[PDB]
């Protein structure tokens, strides 16, 4: 499973 | 053997027309398995093997709700990147990114991590301690600053040392029929005339699974590599691999030199001679 | 902004023998940026039916695609997989080689 990823 | 789930993420702003294509491919030990592709109408996770199409309807629910997340924050991103480096403002673009963890058989994490690049240059790393961000360049030093603030290490150090053990875990059972195969290469030398009394000789490997393997030629002394030619390790495209290595001999000389093939699938090692 | 060149390999699924169906391969790697274009050619002539995977990348940020389709090998017949990428100033074009 793939999770939200943080904005740069 | 360790094993590993990685998921690889690309954001791509298309020039004029188009808005940003984005695309999500997660791996178990390098083989894909789930992939999110912008351009559907449909757009929706899927299934990319065959074991994978045994899970819980809601799965995908899931995982395709992230992503579309994931997507809106690419197109942000994108835009932020433009203003980080004051790039030229008509172009096309890249964000990737990569995250995963490799845990041994034991079940353990032994390396989890997650990186950022754009425009295909490293931008930022998350550090194998799991809690200090490494910046690339000048424009990256503002996200770690960001990250950092925004207690974006915790968040991923629980996600990779959390879901993504349970979940790889869950993965190697699922398709743990197929994943934990091994199949043996299958070598052959061959031969060619050359210019002058030269002969190219050339060492394959074919049919193995998984893709790790090493091909060197000795000429009776162990050690050889200058004037070795060999290929990147490719795909027959029915699961297994392929690869070769050539290496040039005076005419005459081909008995002398060996050709020997390590790979994980194997007995003991192959040794093979013209 | 760099970019980076293709690699390219044209090659079949099984050793080549003359008349015998089989599968043909064009592998192009360590590219960026992702955007190319891939075509797998018989006598100079686009392939119709050319399987080809999506959008994907290695570990070291390059971008790979796997192009194949079915092809059966004679004396008279020749393959080749022309691709054009922005970091070639020209389309390139590798011609299979029973030997590679």
């Amino acid at each position: 499973v793939n999770d939200i990823f943080e904005r740069i | 053997g360790s094993h590993s789930l990685r998921y690889f993420v690309t954001a791509v702003s298309r020039p004029g027309h188009g808005k940003p294509r984005y695309m999500e491919v997660g791996y178990v030990d390098d083989t894909e398995f789930v992939r999110f592709d912008s351009d559907a109408e449909n757009p929706r996770y899927e299934p990319r093997t065959p074991w994978m199409e045994q899970v819980e309807p809601e799965y995908w629910e899931g995982q395709t709700q992230i992503a579309k997340g994931n997507e809106q924050s690419s197109r942000v991103d994108l835009r932020t990147a433009l203003r980080y480096y004051n790039q030229s403002a008509g172009g096309s673009h890249t964000i990737q990114r990569m995250r995963g963890c490799e845990v041994g058989s034991d079940g353990r994490l032994l390396r989890g991590y997650q990186q950022v690049a754009y425009d295909g240059r490293d931008y930022i790393a998350l550090n194998e301690d799991l809690k200090t961000w490494t910046a690339a360049d000048m424009a990256a030093l503002i996200t770690k600053h960001k990250w950092e603030q925004a207690g974006a290490a915790e968040r991923d150090r629980a996600y990779l040392e959390g879901a993504c053990v349970e979940w790889l875990r869950r993965y190697l059972e699922l398709g743990n029929a197929t994943l934990l195969r091994t199949d043996s290469p299958k070598a052959h030398v061959t031969h060619h005339s050359r210019p002058k009394d030269k002969v190219t000789l050339r060492c394959w490997a074919l049919g193995f699974y998984p893709a790790d393997i090493t091909l060197t030629w000795q000429l009776n002394g162990e050690e050889l590599t200058q004037d070795m030619e060999l290929v990147e390790t490719r795909p027959a495209g029915d699961g297994t691999f392929q690869k070769w290595a050539s290496v040039v001999v005076p005419l005459g000389k081909e008995q002398n030199y060996t050709c020997h093939v390590y790979h994980e699938g194997l007995p003991e090692p192959l040794t093979l001679r013209w | 902004m760099i970019q980076k060149t293709p690699q390219i390999q044209v090659y079949s699924r099984h050793p080549p023998e003359n008349g015998k169906p089989n599968i043909l391969n064009c592998y192009v790697t360590q590219f960026h940026p992702p955007h190319i274009e891939i075509q797998m050619l018989k006598n100079g002539k686009k392939i119709p039916k050319v399987e080809m995977s999506d959008m994907s990348f290695s570990k070291d940020w390059s971008f790979y695609i796997l192009a194949h389709t079915e092809f059966t090998p004679t004396e008279t017949d020749t393959y080749a997989c022309r691709v054009k990428h922005d970091s070639m100033a020209e389309p390139k074009t590798v011609y299979w080689d029973r030997d590679m």
